[PDB]
């Protein structure tokens, strides 16, 4: 008898054990980034004579 | 039920503001022998941002 998730198996007679495992690890790593620059430069010039 | 978390917001914000003004203005007038007018005008303007 084998038993996984209440459903009845076979084990075959090559495969040793095939036992169903949790092992769950998830990443995520999200990324932000933003840059500004501003530039702005008035001349004048007057001359009367 | 383990979990990791981690945030690490930054803003940054910088703004600088110059204005320059020169204005000049001259006047001569002589009359006696001779009539004789001058006149200077000058005129100065700078910004930054």
């Amino acid at each position: 008898p084998h038993y996984i998730l209440n459903t009845r198996f076979r084990k075959p007679y090559n495969v040793e054990s095939y036992t169903p495992q949790t092992q769950g690890k998830y990443e995520f790593i999200l990324k932000e980034y933003e840059s500004y620059s501003d530039f702005e430069r008035n001349v004048t010039e007057k001359m009367a004579s | 039920y383990r979990v990791l978390f981690y945030v690490d917001s930054e803003k940054l914000k910088q703004n600088d503001f110059n204005s320059v003004e020169e204005k000049k203005c001259k006047s001569s007038g002589w009359h006696f022998v001779v009539k004789f007018s001058s006149h200077g005008c000058k005129e100065l303007e700078n910004a930054l941002k």
